[PDB]
């Protein structure tokens, strides 16, 4: 799976539940790195940890990692570039 | 099948006549998609369920993207599962905590909006099928045409409408409904990415009530436990 990815960068088996598409102008303010086209952001959600797990990706045909973000129960993200 | 009437709410019938040869082309291709060995997610019978609700009584339009890409997670409503879905859809989870901040209410026992589909929400995606596994690899093969047919045949109506548009994708429709009875209230997308980016706090389903009373319409319901 594209979720293979995750399991690599954080090493958790997760589903990814949904993948929603937003501009640059979206993704920019919240990451702090303006991405070249639109982005998709899968989001898995880790039932136990309570994080939400997201990797953002390039449009549909290529799912090129761009940036994974974890995101705990706060709201706080730990940003990692890709 | 074929022929529109057979297919959607008619009144649905009359809204998407323009998109006929369209639509029914939509499905030679899924049908060819099937043909060609893969399939699609969405499931035949619920692909259109969107439409089965009456058109006349739509009153709030909640569009969202493309179809959830898990097996037995689309239902053929916008943002909405399917009732057996256990850890649910993080955009959905996060729509639930501004409805449990928004409205009284408490926190939904599931992830299943058909109650709101069957009292005048229109969970309308804008693209309606999708690859299994595969997000968005159905986007402008053609649905589009459709969905976007069906919001400004709501438009034209002499009733009043309310959409929220969640994301910016979903504000390039705005236009598309020319603000004469119809008011669109945008905000960031309900994903955990973006929603404490100005969803939250949003209060849409309040103020779309409140909205429609302001024009002299019925307030949704909501509330689903």
């Amino acid at each position: 799976n594209l979720s293979d990815i995750i399991e690599k960068e954080t090493g958790k088996q997760l589903v990814i539940q949904e993948s929603i598409l937003m501009l640059p102008e979206e993704v920019e303010e919240v990451i702090g790195n303006k991405p070249e086209s639109d982005i998709l952001v899968h989001t898995a959600y880790d039932e136990s940890t309570d994080e939400n797990v997201m990797l953002l990706t390039s449009d549909a045909p290529e799912y090129k990692p761009w940036a994974l973000v974890i995101q705990d129960s706060n709201g706080e993200n730990k940003i990692k570039m890709l | 099948a074929r022929p529109l009437s057979e297919l959607v709410e008619r009144g649905w019938a009359a809204a998407l006549e323009p998109v006929a040869d369209q639509v029914a082309h939509m499905g030679q291709f899924l049908r060819a998609e099937i043909a060609a060995g893969r399939r699609y997610l969405p499931a035949g019978s619920n692909v259109l369920r969107a439409f089965t609700f009456p058109f006349d009584n739509v009153r709030v339009l909640i569009v969202g993207q493309d179809p959830y890409p898990t097996p037995g997670h689309a239902v053929g409503l916008s943002f909405s599962v399917a009732p057996d879905v256990r850890p649910w859809p993080r955009s959905l989870a996060n729509i639930f905590d501004e409805y449990t901040a928004d409205l009284g209410y408490p926190l939904p026992s599931n992830g299943d909006l058909t109650p709101w589909a069957q009292r005048g929400v229109l969970l309308l995606n804008r693209v309606l099928t999708v690859r299994p596994s595969n997000p968005a690899s159905h986007r402008g093969k053609g649905w589009e045409a459709v969905t976007e047919c069906a919001i400004r045949a709501l438009a034209a109506r002499a009733a009043p409408l309310v959409a929220i548009l969640w994301g910016r994708d979903a504000s390039t429709l705005k236009p598309m409904l020319a603000a004469g009875n119809c008011v669109a209230i945008e905000s960031p997308h309900p994903s955990p990415l973006s929603a404490s980016r100005g969803f939250f706090g949003s209060r849409p389903f309040s103020r779309a009530n409140e909205l429609l009373v302001g024009m002299g319409a019925e307030p949704i319901d909501w509330r689903l436990p």
